[PDB]
């Protein structure tokens, strides 16, 4: 009786953004587009030209700013239950553990020792090695030991049936990570989408190459990638694109060679 | 083809002369056949033909009887139908 | 009858003020295009006397930058009958049947305004080959293509409405679209030959303040395999060398450097000799 | 009764409006044929409170919900995706932050900035400024870094499209994205458009009898026409960047679309030393560092690789904890950035 | 209305305001009926068939007897046959005999062709071809016919 | 209330003006296709009693399949011009509408109009615009096309004998059609419209050039007797280009020079055919 | 659909028509079993979250689950003594006597491959295990895993193993796994590389990041 339902729209434009009484062009999804104004409880600065405006019915004005849309498929990737594997359950790869630990944990645990020397810690690792060497085991250990948002992704989970759907969810994944303050992403089986681009003559792998290029641009492009640190697990680190292997995107390539 | 799945494999070879005659009789039951048509002769004239082709021969014999505006399909119509189909 | 805002702006786009004097090596091609477009709509009884129905569709096909869109702009500027400008990729809409409806409205507007031309730039956006295993998007675009084909040469005949379609990948077009009944005259805007390169270079270096003796013949000899846009870029690069040297003019050394620079840039291309059929 | 007439007009004109279009403007006295975002076509015998001779087919208007009478004219529609890909908080990277790229900078800076600020040179020389600048480069070098520097040092309207942003389902989309992006750049004051990872959108067309990448091909065709097509757009400059021009379509590389096809090379020894210094300026650098020795050791480190050398040298210092690099931390960083797989080749002579 | 009579996949009227099932309308066309109407396999009988009598006999054994007399096979001690394959050039009577045997045995003849035009009738989210088995079981005894 | 069965979006042609100007005389050649289309659509519309009396079952649907430019739509136009029965022309692409349910409504409307104006001939040009075999439920457009195709199948199945409505369909790419549309039954018959043989080239040349005024030196036989796979549309293009060249030179008589130049300009398929393979 | 959960007493619910109402969730609902993509019951007038759904299973679940015991039993198998012993040690013994494994300190084998020429009792042991086991038996085939659209193969693999976890303890029997390989089909849009990505999804499901429950894999 007191909280009226709010239909979710998107603020397209702010006509007359000046201090004068403004007007907001909202686009109630699949319903209609309107020119509306703010509720007197909502401050003008709380709403931008891309936020999910969240307007009521009946003179669509009772505003509630609302976060970016995230695909349920993408949002069902955060590691809620942490794996029961620890760094003491991995043996024979001491140096690999040390390097991966540095990259993923230490900046996220003691950033003072890095800002004191003014260093940008490497942000990106590629755990590569034959089938069964501790790649996914070390990823699970990192997820268990990390106090941050761990997002697992499976290379096969970025193959989608409609053009621009793999890249779309890559963008959504990275922007959700950006919304979160400290995020580790872990692309396991990255061989699926990460492959060297070949012209061919029949347009093969164009979609997977497009989603890979979206991942490339999100890892290092015309934008600060944010406080996201990425892991790439693979057992075929010879198909991966050179752009993907560039140390601006995979800084700390680690080899899980067969134990001595 | 593993000998454990197809419980039976039947073979439908191209109809013999007698089989073609039977097919022609069945598929001509449904038209005005002028009295005394040598369906056996038609079957002999069309060797190495399937039941679909026999039915097509019957239909084209009807069509020839139509072309020569007439109410009854005749031996000449069946002959021309066989010639056209094959 | 309604006129879509799309068809309205299609009719009202400004083709600059391009004149036929701004097109070089294209003389035979210009007169074929004019044969198809102008004369049948101005003296429609000569063809009646000879006993033919004048051709309806033109396919300006050729390598990129050879002057297809420039020729279309020149025709649009220099002819009077109604003209409909459209890039085939700007008809495509995500709604169900919307693209076919838009094409239907195009041809309805053309028939309402009887003396009309419809220019479709880069037709291979819509008129691509039909897939036997395509996606739903491909099937929708093929529905659009088939609506277009029916509009050109379907049941209802087209009178005093001409079609021009520009492309540089004619090999990918539907055979039904390339059929003689729909795209009657396929004219090849080929890469400039020696004289065509000379004409284009003169056209694009006329306004440049040259203060030397210009062996346009030497520039043309080194411009083998160039296109009209490449020659325009040769002029622009000569000017760039002028500014970089802090000179308020251009000379043959600058032109030679520019043509060699563009020749080096040409090494990044691929197959360009694409033909219909 | 001006006061009361305005009172009634305001009562009728109170928010919220329904935004519609002016699809057709008939004469009967002028009338509208508006189409409203509820996907409903309403004929208005009286246009409304906006001047009739200010409405053209297709423009966006505000309309009363019930009377469906035009009340206002609204700005043009720009996908919130084409507005979200405009640079507002400018990057901060002086050209001095660029390393072994001096000729490449000069070339870009010329083709992009000079036609914007010193157009008088072009006008007085009777030249058409170069239109598109394509930055090829191996997976490294400074393509995107130079784009960032240009956007920071240009003070114009910068629009960073990126490649895979324009590839969408819902045929017509992507082409609409490109059209809206170029229209926004056109309406704004002098503007640059940066195509990051161009090969995502510009892959070569092909002939296929079973299936093909037709939607992305259509979007690329829309981009081609926007760059150099029927309607000249000489006020919006375009800089693309890519790692593989052997993939791109020939129609996208032609002169007039992307005429300055700059190529970014592997940094030479001096370039590598300069990159080392650029990325080591902000660290606690020891005074005994033979950056020339480091450059000689690098040996085909392309782009980031040198920054990674510096960062990993800092990490190697951080293990012990100190304020130094002493060209042993950098040696170890080069060793661990070469990414050479471990081997027991100590039996070599 | 006894809720026991509202078994799934049945049309029912719902009152306009505050939807309330208030009548069980005549059942919708069976999805299998619609699928077979789309496929339109011509009805057949042994009297329409002619020239393949030994083949009629073999198909009769392997189809008729297991479903009508599932006691001869039990007494013999052999599992009931469940797979038949018909060799032969096009239009020699394979589909004809399959349809005829199904019709005479009263088995529901389900023609499988892989057409996507009938995938909604089979099952909307048909990512697997075995989803036809729910229909086959519901309309059992069934004869699932494939043609190459 | 119940409305008269004339409510429909697809209206018949106003035979007063919308009737085409093509004729079986203007077509020329393709006598086999003409006879097949006759026996399929025209004879049964005035002799269905004879069909029933001789035991034939008249078909509804002929599909006129074949390569592009071989005379499918031209024969449809000729049939519309000559027939004394109602004629409802439509394009398969017109049945796809934004409003969901429109298109099945349109199929129902066309078939109802044909039934109430029987004897009638329906003509769907480019049937493969809605009769494609690959459908992706979950896309919306393909769901609507599936509804349209199933409604079309239902309408043709609901036409018992004694109803004088003959369906005709055109398609360049018949291989992409759904087999159900062609399914043995009251759904379709099939006619081919292949590239014409040499003598068909002769006949098409004669018919197309009869309307022109040629000089007596043409001798179209030399052009007919060439090894080129060219359609009737190609022959019309050749004659049209010859006339265009005559107009260009300002003559009202077409010469062998004009025909030579037109043929070389139009039939430019000559390319490849490497000589070492033979 | 429940598009996302913003907090207790609030959530974004997508109506069947596509509207995206941001609406409260009342105390009635468990505020549990709610994950993005779930069905939700919404009050007609205010669209308030007042219940949850999906009490029914999907046709894929129904077809995969073997709601029956095959009549074949280990006694109906002759000669495969060692194979029966090993498959029992892998699938049945850890279910019937977990005490052995827990006391020994080892985990039972996760998967078993039955490899053999065309007809030797592989699917027969699968049938016997299904007959005798108390776990839910889910049968799939390799050609049945080869899907048509791009991303359907991996989606089907993920759905199959999610169903296996939901119905755990479960035994997932993939017969003729080499069909995902050797056989080539035109319906497969992606082709060999989409097959490779389906195989990669199988790799992850068999042993990947997510911790498996009680799902023993047999594969023939
Ligand atoms: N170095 C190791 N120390 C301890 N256990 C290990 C080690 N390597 C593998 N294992 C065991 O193997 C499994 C871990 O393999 P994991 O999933 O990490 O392989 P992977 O290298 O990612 O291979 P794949 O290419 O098959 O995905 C666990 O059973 C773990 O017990
Ligand atoms: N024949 C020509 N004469 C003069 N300028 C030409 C010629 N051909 C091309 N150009 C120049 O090319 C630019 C325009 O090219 P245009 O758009 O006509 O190419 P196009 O052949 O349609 O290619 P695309 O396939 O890339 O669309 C202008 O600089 C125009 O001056
Ligand atoms: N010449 C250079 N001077 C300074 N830094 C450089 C140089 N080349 C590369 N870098 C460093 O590379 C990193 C960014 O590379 P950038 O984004 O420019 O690459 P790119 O050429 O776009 O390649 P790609 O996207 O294919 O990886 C930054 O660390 C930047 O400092
Ligand atoms: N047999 C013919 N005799 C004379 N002219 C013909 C013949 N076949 C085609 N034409 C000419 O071709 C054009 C008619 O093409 P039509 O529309 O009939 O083709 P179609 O076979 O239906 O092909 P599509 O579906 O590809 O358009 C007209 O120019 C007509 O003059
Ligand atoms: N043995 C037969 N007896 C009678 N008619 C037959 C026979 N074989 C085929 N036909 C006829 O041929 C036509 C097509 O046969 P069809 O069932 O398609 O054979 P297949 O399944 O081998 O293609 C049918 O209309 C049928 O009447
Ligand atoms: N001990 C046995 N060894 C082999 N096959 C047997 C045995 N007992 C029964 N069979 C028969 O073998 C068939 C199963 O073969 P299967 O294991 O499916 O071979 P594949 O899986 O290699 O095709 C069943 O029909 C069954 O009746
Ligand atoms: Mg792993
Ligand atoms: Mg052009
Ligand atoms: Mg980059
Ligand atoms: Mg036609
Ligand atoms: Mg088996």
């Amino acid at each position: 009786q007191s909280e009226q339902p709010l239909q979710v729209a998107r603020c397209t434009k702010i006509i007359n953004a000046d201090s004068e009484d403004p007007k907001y062009i909202i686009n109630v999804k699949q319903f209609a587009k309107f020119v509306v104004d703010l509720s007197d409880q909502v401050a003008p600065t709380d709403i931008e030209e891309g936020m999910r405006v969240g307007v009521d019915r009946n003179k669509y004005q009772i505003h509630i700013p609302l976060p970016p849309k995230i695909d349920p498929t993408v949002t069902m990737m955060q590691v809620e239950e942490k794996p029961d594997v620890t760094y003491s359950d991995v043996g024979g790869c001491k140096e690999q553990i040390e390097k991966l630990r540095e990259v993923v944990e230490t900046p996220l645990l003691h950033p003072e020792r890095f800002v004191n020397l003014g260093i940008e810690p490497p942000k990106g690792v590629l755990l590569f090695g034959p089938p069964g060497t501790g790649k996914t085991l070390c990823a699970r250990a990192v997820a268990n030991r990390t106090d941050a948002c761990f997002i697992r992704v499976i290379g096969s989970e970025l193959v989608q049936k409609y053009v621009g759907e793999g890249a779309r969810m890559v963008r959504e994944l990275f922007e959700m990570a950006r919304t979160k303050k400290a995020c580790l992403i872990f692309f396991d089986e990255i061989d699926a989408i990460g492959g060297a681009r070949f012209d061919d003559g029949a347009g093969g792998d164009n979609e997977v190459q497009r989603t890979m290029l979206e991942l490339i641009n999100q890892l290092d492009g015309f934008d600060p990638r944010g406080n996201i640190k990425v892991l790439m697990a693979t057992n075929r680190p010879d198909t991966l694109d050179p752009a993907l292997m560039r140390p601006g995107r995979l800084d700390r390539k680690i080899e899980f060679s067969l134990p001595d | 083809l593993r000998p454990g799945r197809i419980d039976r494999k039947i073979e439908f070879p191209p109809p013999n002369e007698e089989a073609r005659l039977d097919i022609l009789k069945i598929h001509s039951r449904k038209m005005n056949l002028t009295r005394g048509i040598n369906l056996r002769k038609i079957a002999e004239l069309m060797p190495g033909a399937s039941g679909a082709e026999v039915k097509g021969v019957c239909t084209e014999a009807g069509m020839y009887a139509l072309r020569e505006r007439r109410v009854h399909v005749t031996q000449e119509d069946f002959e021309m139908a066989v010639a056209k189909v094959m | 009858r309604e006129v879509d805002p799309l068809v309205y702006n299609m009719s009202h786009e400004d083709p600059g003020n391009v004149s036929y004097s701004e097109i070089g090596g294209l003389s035979e091609q210009i007169r074929e295009l004019r044969e198809v477009i102008e004369l049948p709509l101005t003296n429609p009884e000569l063809f009646q006397r000879v006993g033919i129905i004048p051709p309806k569709g033109c396919l300006l096909y050729g390598p990129p930058g050879t002057g297809k869109t420039l020729l279309a702009r020149a025709v649009a500027s220099q002819l009077d009958c109604n003209f409909l400008k459209v890039v085939s990729s700007s008809i495509v809409d995500k709604y169900i049947g919307e693209s076919a409806r838009l094409i239907r409205e195009m041809f309805n507007y053309a028939r309402d305004h009887q003396p009309c031309i419809i220019f479709m730039d880069e037709i291979d956006a819509i008129g691509g080959r039909r897939f036997s295993e395509g996606t739903s998007a491909d099937r929708e675009i093929q529905r659009t293509l088939m609506e277009l084909l029916n509009q050109m040469d379907g049941f209802d005949t087209l009178h005093r409405v001409k079609m021009i379609m520009a492309t540089n990948r004619p090999d990918t077009l539907d055979p039904a679209l390339l059929r003689p009944g729909r795209l009657d005259r396929k004219i090849h805007i080929d890469l400039p030959n020696e004289q065509a390169r000379l004409d284009i270079l003169k056209i694009h270096a006329g306004p440049i303040t040259k203060h030397g003796e210009i062996d346009y013949e030497a520039i043309v000899k080194l411009s083998d395999g160039f296109n009209g846009a490449d020659l325009r870029n040769v002029c622009t690069e000569a000017g760039m060398f002028a500014i970089r040297a802090d000179h308020d003019f251009v000379v043959q050394e600058d032109f030679m450097k520019a043509v060699r620079k563009v020749a080096d840039s040409k090494k990044l291309e691929s197959k360009l000799d694409y033909k219909p059929v | 009764k001006i006061k009361e007439n305005s009172e009634k007009i305001k009562v009728n004109k109170t928010l919220p409006y329904l935004v519609s279009n002016v699809i057709e403007l008939l004469d009967v006295g002028k009338c509208a044929v508006i189409k409203t975002s509820t996907r409903q076509t309403y004929f208005l015998p009286v246009i409304g409170l906006v001047d009739a001779e200010k409405l053209k087919p297709g423009d966006l208007v505000g309309v009363n919900k019930d009377s469906y009478l035009i009340l206002e004219t609204l700005p043009t529609e720009y996908d919130s995706r084409v507005k979200a890909m405009e640079v507002d908080e400018r990057p901060t990277e002086q050209y001095s932050d660029i390393g072994g790229l001096d000729k490449q900078i000069q070339e870009l800076v010329e083709a992009i900035v000079l036609p914007m600020n010193h157009k008088e040179k072009f006008e007085n020389l009777g030249i058409q400024p170069p239109k598109g600048v394509l930055m090829y480069g191996p997976p490294g070098t400074g393509k995107t870094l130079l784009a960032r520097a240009c956007a920071a040092q240009t003070k114009a309207t910068f629009l960073k499209l990126a490649g895979p942003q324009l590839v969408q389902m819902f045929i017509g989309d992507g082409a609409k994205l490109v059209r809206d992006a170029f229209a926004l750049a056109k309406e704004k004051a002098p503007s640059i458009i940066f195509i990051d990872e161009l090969d995502a959108i510009g892959t070569k067309r092909f002939d296929s009898e079973k299936a093909g990448d037709r939607e992305v091909q259509r979007t690329m065709l829309e981009l081609l026409n926007q760059l150099d097509g029927f309607q000249p757009n000489t006020q919006v400059k375009v800089i693309a960047a890519t790692n593989r021009v052997d993939i791109l379509d020939p129609a996208l590389l032609r002169s007039g679309r992307l005429d300055r096809k700059i190529e970014f090379p592997m940094p030479n020894e001096e370039a590598r030393a300069r990159i080392m210094q650029i990325h080591s300026r902000k660290m606690n650098v020891s005074p005994d560092v033979n950056y020339e020795e480091l450059a000689r050791c690098t040996d085909d480190f392309n782009g980031a690789q040198c920054k990674a050398v510096c960062v990993e040298a800092g990490m190697i210092a951080l293990r012990r904890g100190a304020t130094e690099l002493t060209h042993e931390d950098y040696m170890e960083g080069i060793l661990e950035v070469q990414a050479k797989k471990k081997a027991n080749l100590q039996y070599y002579a | 209305i006894d809720i026991n009579d509202v078994t799934p996949n049945c049309r029912v009227a719902l009152r306009n305001d505050s939807y309330t099932l208030h009548k069980i309308l005549p059942n919708k066309v069976d999805p299998l009926v619609s699928l077979m109407m789309v496929e339109k396999v011509p009805d057949s009988t042994y009297e329409m068939i002619g020239g393949l009598d030994k083949q009629i006999k073999e198909i009769k054994e392997v189809i008729e007897l297991p479903v009508k007399h599932p006691e001869l096979f039990e007494a013999l001690g052999i599992a009931q046959p469940k797979g038949v394959l018909l060799y032969g050039p096009p239009g020699t009577g394979k589909t004809l005999l399959a349809r005829a045997v199904a019709h005479h045995t009263d088995c529901t003849f389900i023609r499988v062709s892989g057409s996507e035009l009938v995938q909604k009738f089979i099952g909307e989210g048909a990512r697997m071809v075995r989803e036809l088995f729910v229909m086959a079981r519901e309309h059992a005894p069934s004869i699932i016919f494939m043609d190459e | 209330d119940v409305l008269p069965p004339e409510a429909d979006s697809s209206i018949m042609m106003l035979t007063s003006d919308q009737k085409p100007d093509v004729m079986y005389a203007d077509i020329g050649g393709m006598d086999i296709q003409k006879q097949e289309v006759r026996e399929a659509v025209e004879l049964p519309l005035t002799h269905f009693e004879l069909y029933k009396q001789i035991g034939i079952d008249p078909p509804r649907g002929v599909l006129m399949y074949g390569p592009p430019g071989c005379g499918k739509t031209m024969l449809a136009k000729a049939v519309a011009h000559h027939t004394t029965a109602a004629f409802i022309r439509v394009v398969g692409s017109e049945f796809v509408q934004k409003y969901l349910g429109e298109g099945p409504r349109m199929v129902r409307d066309v078939f109802r109009l044909a039934k109430e104006n029987a004897p009638a001939i329906i003509f769907i040009d480019e049937i493969d615009a809605i009769a494609t075999k690959r459908f992706d439920a979950q896309t919306g457009a393909d769901r609507e096309v599936q509804r349209i195709l199933l409604e079309l199948l239902n309408q043709m199945d609901g036409f018992d004998q004694n109803v004088n409505v003959k369906v005709i369909m055109a398609t360049n790419r018949a291989d992409t059609l759904d087999p159900a549309l062609l399914r043995p039954g009251r759904l379709d018959r099939k006619i081919e419209f292949p590239l014409p043989d040499r003598r068909q080239k002769r006949l098409i040349f004669s018919t197309i050039t009869s309307k022109m005024n040629l000089s007596e030196e043409v001798d179209l036989e030399d052009y007919v007797a060439r090894p080129d796979k060219i359609s009737g549309a190609d022959i019309n293009s050749i004659c049209q280009e010859s006339g265009m060249l005559a107009v260009r030179e300002n003559r009202y008589i077409v010469l062998a020079k004009d025909f030579e130049k037109a043929y070389k300009t139009v039939i430019k398929k000559d390319e490849q055919e490497h000589e070492f393979y033979k | 659909t429940l598009e996302e959960i913003i907090d207790d007493n609030h959530a974004i619910v997508s109506t069947s028509v596509g509207s995206e109402h941001y609406v409260s969730i009342l105390s009635f609902v468990d505020k549990d079993l709610l994950e993005p993509g779930c069905s939700v019951l919404l009050n007609h007038k205010v669209h308030a979250v007042i219940g949850v759904l999906m009490d029914d299973t999907d046709p894929l679940v129904t077809v995969m689950k073997v709601e029956k015991a095959p009549q074949e039993t280990y006694a109906d198998i002759g000669g495969l003594d060692n194979q029966i012993q090993e498959i029992k040690e892998s699938v049945e013994l850890p279910l019937t006597h977990p005490e052995y494994y827990e006391e020994m300190g080892i985990k039972p084998p996760k998967g078993v491959i039955l490899y053999g020429p065309p007809g030797t009792g592989k699917t027969l042991l699968a049938k016997a295990v299904a007959n005798q086991t108390s776990a839910t038996f889910l049968r799939v085939v390799g050609s049945e895993l080869i899907q048509k659209y791009l991303g359907d193969g991996p989606k089907l693999v993920r759905e199959l193993f999610r169903v296996a976890e939901e119905h755990a303890p479960s035994i997932v029997f993939i017969d003729e796994i080499d069909a995902i390989g050797t056989k080539r089909y035109d319906s497969n849009s992606g082709g060999e590389r989409e097959i490779q990505r389906t195989m990669l999804e199988l790799l992850n499901q068999l042993d990947g990041f997510d911790s498996r429950g009680d799902v023993k894999v047999i594969m023939a």
